[PDB]
């Protein structure tokens, strides 16, 4: 009625660690970011746009 | 238009096929039954090449399953989008080959052959204007490494102006999972060499090193071996399937990165594999990819491109992005590592945009290098091939078969000449 | 689809076919009267009929009666047709000079006519697994007469061969090292897979693991079981690496006079000693190594590794058995050929062993089964060729084969049969 | 620049399971 | 991570590694089950289930000293296969338990070895525990710690040894065993912690107040000591120290690895929480002669190397305090090749309590490993001891029909010569 | 565009930089969590000195944490800001040096330092314009002593002009933690001789002679030592961190610090240390910050420089002031104390003000010494050495890691010849 041993349940399913279900618009949101601290701070930029 | 038809033979082959058909289907809101639930008209926009047109608004993927043994279909039927194929597009034997070569080649899979014709054709002939086919498959099994090369051979003479690649799985020597695995690959390579545009080097060890280090997964499984495939041979597709800044197909780079036919073996790459702890810190910036392009931990063979020259490199990028830095970043590695790369050929890499994201990603990147390092695969296969073959070893399963001698010498002979052509192009003078 | 027929042979056969089709029945579900009572895993195995009835693919034929009238008057007797319990008036009584020539002609086409049914059966016909021993001369002489003939029936269906080695210190038999000398042929040009084994090194295992300090003949078999199980769980469900019978029969076979692999089965535990001992992959592979597990009394420091087949089963990942192949090939005291670097054949499947309620092994999510093809088995038939000497000078027992009707010549012939199995193992420890 | 780290590795070190028992 | 590996050999083994895995459990939280209902894997390894197994192979000669364990509280906490008896044992001979009874259990315990290798990743110690009176626990682990020098070469291998009461004895024939054992003790060790039990119990009786005191008391004292050795590496602290740290800063020389260890405060409840308790006080208690476990006056010799461990609520600021306290005093000499010679470990874990016991719940304790030239002495006179047993030939005829030529005896005395003049040499100051 | 990469090695380096990354975090305004809740622009205008850009207003500090033992790591990381690093720079051993300093610049060091060398690769290269590396370790240990020396070795060949700074901890004779500790040191400021723009002296006992008599504390921890060390890093860097009423940085002190290249040995000192009773009655006036800054009791190095002549004083100021009050009070004490300043450099005392206090008080100053007295230091580490080496004590231990025996007599007399001719700048005439 009982097994014995380590069994190792998984720590990640690669498929939701790579291409997670984050979906497009929260994928936008989350590239908007604090955009204009981030200016300020390391120069980076999004395209087009001086 | 520009279609294609994804070949699948072998256990190896079915599994990451059944991963990547799943994976498009997503990319394109196909649901399991087999209707379309996406928004984006971008979606159904080039939907043809991969996928067939079925009444009722229904699409079926454009693949033949191929398995001399009846019970890897029954797992396939059973997963996930598992009805969405044609049950006779499933053409499978009885018996199989018993990881032995030439009872795939020779005698059991010329059974199979002639009804994988027939459906090969038919997918042939229903697309006006076929791109190339594609095949997945591993040198390490009896399958997809026996009747799959024979299958390679005849098609090549029906069909000579259609590209077709592989992403073939190339054995390695500290894990091993078959003992005539070098037997099985060394009668697999001279046939790849003959009849191939493009090959995918696609090596499992450095796998389970990408997820162990960079991913830090504790038990990963073949489903996560087959994805890191999966989001690859997509990425290579991702300019053909949809619009791009900076458009590519299969042909683009295919005429890019061979530079004479003997070489067209390729370690393929992808940018934005990241762990769960790694997301934290992280900056979303294309400076950041580069590294991820270009370090020899990303790769996914298993040599080291610091102990040879690179040929010719190609990278293909998936999502919006200024391509100021896609030549910046470009010009700065080069000129940097200018000992590494080859000399007679200057400004060795390629480009390619594509708008579109990844689903659930802002930014991807895949990579395919052409290097001296893939000499180190083969070379490595003939100091292990040549230890059985001096001594006879292994030697009645394959004689049994009604077989000569002769192409053991032969196939090693077309080896040994592959290594020391591409030996010379690494000690070139410009 | 698969199927595979059991042609269990010799007193040692039925018994282990007793104890080896109750692991099947349990392991899929079958109840005793032989239906289910709730896709298809049973069809290397079992057999459907008009009345649901499902139908083991096996003959238990012997040729004294009493021990297969037990299987006809035990629980299990209403899972077989009233033929392939075939019996014989007056047995062998330990002469391979009985069972190959007088006795077992008399039931050599009935034999015959009743696996020509099951292979007609059958559809996709994979092997034969057959059941014996090299001691008792049914299980010797009777087991050879109808290979030879099962070689012109079926020229390329795979014929593997579990017997039973005597011992190299206790025995049962005193005329059995003539039996077992005559057998060789049989199982050298007339196989493709040997299983030899001991009773001796089982003795040893259940003692000092399983704390069977009495272990009685079930308890043995109950393991054989095991390993049986272990080699078809591939075939019978699914795996991330399923290997068929001709996948490992190609990978243990360099030449076609050698194909002698050694089995080994781990983990083997009971449950006191389980519970404080945690368990993983990376030490069950270790556990197949020690010179203590191996199922064959022998040293593995003596000889060296040409091929070895790796059976994982159960909740098992990849990853750790890369890991775990990482850590024995970096080992000195490993030894492999010099023409074999690479010598692994791996198995990977899902469902984990199943235990029958009254046996010795604790409920283990994983194990691993191995089957190593060494030359460290050229010491075990060296004892039987000086036990064979020692009583061919004598010219003792022999008035009771010469009665029989064969001429004494074939007896040294198969001597040197033997002696050139020997060199030819020898060629093998050369390393250029 | 070109990231080449093949070398990371722990320390993991032990004798072989070949010692006799004596049964 | 950290891992550390006991090997208790004897009937000193089994009793002293019962101490010290009792307190090491209720320091951790581990039920004699083996689960915590609610940094242990330094001593215990992880289970599926959550059960804990101890890093421990209790291996003796007489199988009762174990099957007391087996049927003790205890008995599911152990792996019963790291419970290692034969079933006769060398009666107290070295030349029967070195060379007619181990070699039968040697490759047993070398598998066992092989085994907790496999379990562990990272391997910091091997902790031996025996006895210099006892046959088994002599010739046994010499024979051991030869074989275990090759199969690791690099591994530390630290050796906690009763050494034979300078005054009482329980038995006659154990000079014999002393002498012989001291070759292994110096050619295949990497520091060593001889204790007689004799101080111990003036220790106990002055200081603990029993008047009566029994093996525990004493166990509990030595279990005391591995737990403020290895507290550095079970949990943090402002300075961890590693075996490999306080080994270092304790051997001058290959041939000198025998410190002496100290513990201090030893006193009961009521005097304990009855007087104010400090770091001077307990350091000033760390240099008493009265309270060293090893019957010898570092006061007759010198100093060359300290190791200090302090435990609990323990400062910087007073522990340099008392290291100038303790340098200022002509009392205590030091080489003059060692101007510093001092490595003080702090760790924050106040020293638990274990019941029926003897000390009282305190908020700061030390640990001290003096290496100096004064143990030599007790050298002196077991060799003493020695020759005037061997000038007779008594008992020789045991070990001789054991099968041992009988020149080691005098070359184990000359080895015990050349290291005491190699002591002497240390002593020896070049003013 | 002025970067600092900050390398960290040992448990006193480790320990020593996790309070300094908690200060300068505070300094502007970052939480625990990484984000920015501050308050000025100013706060974050230059915050790219030490902090590299993270997705989702994340920041991550720009270190680089090794220590052969891993038992440190897990104490950092449960630490205050323990989860704001970037845990990809964590790169550790397993089997500890036990302070031996050949184990870990020969035996153990030479397989971890590719790692960390890669990852120093990965943040170096990654800024724009690199000033310097920063590395903090202690004197007396395995680790910072040991493979911390091999570190910069390797960095200076590769990048030899970038500014090379370490706040290394001089062991004390009067208070030793370790038995080879003069082993280990006279080994180890042999390499920061050679391969080292400045080195900066700090001693514990004199941080424990401060928090006695200045400060009072009563049960002062090793984080209060560490608070007074991390106010120094943070006081030298302000002037090129925060714009300042008069600017400097670190090559406009190291330009003017070092007269000539064998001498970069500096005592530093911090003004404003006032024990809890000493806030209610003291007026935060510029002289008396002086007063506080020339006693040699505030000294955190352990040497007099009443004992020696200072040959040049650096004391850069954090706050609004009038540098008017801030030229006499540099002036007044060169005339007062003529002789313990040497003759053939007038004006000895360089001075910078950055006009943005110290976060949480309002007046304070950092001083960076070198005067004559340091001497003082390597003499008495000889008097230890000789007494060690003149009976080959512990010698077993190094001799055994294949190193030879002439590496201590070429240290020493490296040792000799320095303090000789620093004598000899001692006792020069104009
Ligand atoms: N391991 C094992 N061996 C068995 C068992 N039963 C019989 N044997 C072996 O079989 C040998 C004798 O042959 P049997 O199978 O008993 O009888 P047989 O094969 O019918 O041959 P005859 O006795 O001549 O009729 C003995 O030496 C045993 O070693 C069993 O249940 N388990
Ligand atoms: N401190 C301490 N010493 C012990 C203990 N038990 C035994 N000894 C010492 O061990 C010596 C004798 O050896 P034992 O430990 O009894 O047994 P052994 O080492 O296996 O040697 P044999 O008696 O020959 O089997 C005695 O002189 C005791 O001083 C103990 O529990 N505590
Ligand atoms: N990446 C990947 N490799 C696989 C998968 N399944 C099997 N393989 C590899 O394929 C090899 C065996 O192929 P096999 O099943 O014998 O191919 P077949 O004989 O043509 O059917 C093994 O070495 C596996 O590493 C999979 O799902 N993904
Ligand atoms: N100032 C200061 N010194 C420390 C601290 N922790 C340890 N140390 C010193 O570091 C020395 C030991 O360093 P160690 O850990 O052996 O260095 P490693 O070998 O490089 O890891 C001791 O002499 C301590 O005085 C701290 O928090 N602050
Ligand atoms: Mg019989
Ligand atoms: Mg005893």
């Amino acid at each position: 009625n009982t097994t014995l041993g380590t069994p190792t349940i998984r720590e990640l399913s690669v498929r939701d660690t790579v291409n997670p279900s984050k979906s497009f618009e929260d994928v936008l949101k989350e590239g908007q970011e604090g955009h204009d601290l981030y200016t300020v701070s390391h120069n980076d930029y999004f395209a087009g746009e001086a | 238009m520009r279609e294609i038809v994804h070949l699948q033979a072998g256990q190896c082959g079915n599994q990451i096929g059944a991963k990547f058909w799943e994976v498009i289907s997503d990319e394109h809101g196909i649901d399991p039954t087999g209707t379309y639930h996406g928004d984006s008209d971008l979606q159904l926009e080039r939907i043809n090449v991969y996928y067939n047109e079925a009444t009722g608004g229904k699409y079926v993927p454009r693949a033949v399953l191929v398995d001399l043994e009846p019970g890897t279909m029954d797992s396939v039927r059973s997963g996930p989008f598992g009805q969405i194929f044609r049950p006779d597009n499933f053409v499978f034997g009885q018996s199989g080959a018993g990881n032995n070569w030439a009872k795939g080649h020779y005698t059991e899979g010329a059974e199979l052959v002639d009804s994988v014709l027939d459906v090969v054709r038919k997918e042939a002939e229903s697309c006006d204007c076929l791109q190339g086919f594609q095949l997945t498959h591993s040198l390490g099994g009896g399958t997809g490494s026996g009747m799959g090369t024979l299958l390679i051979s005849k098609i090549r003479e029906e069909y000579p102006d259609r590209i077709m690649n592989t992403f073939s799985v190339v054995p390695s020597p500290k894990v091993s999972d078959t003992v005539v695995e070098p037997y099985n690959a060394t009668l697999s390579v001279h046939q790849l060499v003959e009849n191939t545009d493009e090959t995918y080097c696609i090596d499992n060890e450095a796998l389970y090193d990408i997820c162990f280090r960079t991913l830090k997964l504790t038990t990963p499984t073949y489903g996560d071996l087959n994805h890191l495939v999966s989001a690859t041979m997509s990425g290579v597709t991702t300019c053909l399937r949809f619009p791009g800044q900076l458009n590519a197909d299969l042909r683009k780079l295919a005429v890019n990165m061979v530079p004479f036919p003997r070489l067209h073996f390729f370690m393929p790459g992808f940018a934005p594999l990241t762990s769960r702890g790694s997301q934290q810190y992280r900056a979303l910036t294309v400076p950041e990819l580069t590294q991820q392009m270009f370090d020899a931990k990303n790769m996914m063979a298993a040599c080291d491109p610091r102990h040879g020259r690179y040929l010719t490199v190609a990278a293909v990028f998936r999502g919006r992005m200024s391509m100021k830095e896609v030549d910046e970043q470009m010009l700065n590695v080069q000129n940097k590592n200018s000992s590494y790369f080859v000399e007679w050929i200057p400004n060795n890499v390629k480009t390619a945009v594509c708008d579109i994201p990844p689903r659930g990603l802002k930014m991807s990147a895949t990579f395919i290098g052409n290097s001296t390092a893939i000499q180190e695969l083969f070379k490595r296969i003939s100091e292990q091939f040549t230890a059985m073959f001096r001594r006879k070893a292994f030697l009645h399963w394959y004689t049994g078969e009604g077989m000569d001698e002769m192409e053991f010498t032969e196939a090693e002979s077309n080896m040994n000449d592959l290594v020391s052509e591409y030996q010379q192009y690494q000690d070139a003078t410009a | 689809m698969r199927e595979c027929i059991s042609i269990h042979v010799g007193q040692a056969g039925v018994q282990i076919g007793n104890a080896c089709w109750e692991l099947y029945c349990l392991e899929h579900g079958i109840q005793p009267d032989g239906q289910m009572p709730s896709d298809d895993s049973f069809n290397t195995f079992f057999s459907e009929t008009g009345a649901g009835k499902h139908v083991p693919r096996a003959v238990f034929v012997d040729l004294e009666p009493t021990v297969v009238d037990e299987v006809r008057t035990g629980t299990y007797r209403q899972l077989f047709h009233p033929e392939q319990l075939i019996t014989g008036k007056e047995d062998a009584a330990n002469n391979y000079a009985r069972g190959h020539y007088t006795i077992g002609k008399e039931i050599v086409d009935l034999v015959l006519d009743r696996i020509r049914k099951l292979a007609d059966l059958c559809t996709g016909l994979q092997g034969f697994l057959i059941f014996h021993s090299f001691g008792g001369g049914t299980g010797s002489g009777f087991a050879s007469l109808l290979m030879e003939r099962l070689s012109v029936d079926y020229g390329k269906k795979s014929k593997l061969e579990f017997a039973i080695y005597p011992a190299p210190q206790v025995s049962t038999a005193v005329v059995e090292p003539y039996n077992s000398i005559l057998t060789t042929h049989t199982t050298l040009e007339h196989s493709d897979c040997a299983f030899m084994v001991d009773n001796e090194a089982i003795y040893d295992i259940c003692r000092r693991n399983l704390d069977i300090e009495r272990p009685t003949y079930t308890n043995l078999n109950r393991l054989i079981g095991q390993i049986v199980s272990s080699i078809t769980a591939s075939l019978r469900f699914d795996g991330a690496l399923n290997v068929d019978l001709t996948e490992f029969q190609t990978n243990l076979v360099p030449y076609p006079r050698i194909h002698f692999p050694l089995a080994t089965y781990a983990p083997v535990i009971s449950a006191e000693k389980a519970y404080h001992e945690q368990l993983s992959v990376a030490e069950i592979t270790n556990a197949c190594f020690e010179p203590a597990n191996q199922m064959v009394k022998c040293d593995p420091r003596h000889g060296k590794y040409m091929a070895c087949c790796m059976l994982y089963r159960g909740d098992v990942v990849p990853k750790d058995v890369n890991a775990a192949i990482a850590t024995i090939k970096t080992k000195r005291t490993i030894q492999f050929v010099d023409w074999c670097p690479t010598g692994f054949k791996v198995g990977i499947n899902y469902q984990p062993p199943t235990v029958v309620p009254g046996g010795d092994l604790a409920k283990v999510q994983r194990a691993v089964c191995m089957l190593s093809n060494t030359t460290a088995i050229a010491e075990a038939w060296a004892r039987l060729d000086h036990k064979f000497d020692l009583m061919y000078a004598k010219r003792a027992f022999v008035h009771w084969y010469v009665g029989e009707g064969m001429e004494e010549g074939e007896f040294s012939e198969a001597r040197e049969d033997l002696a050139a199995l020997e060199k030819d193992y020898e060629e093998v420890g050369v390393d250029s | 620049s070109f990231r080449g780290a093949p070398m990371l590795l722990a320390e993991n070190c032990s004798p072989g399971p070949r010692y006799s028992v004596n049964p």
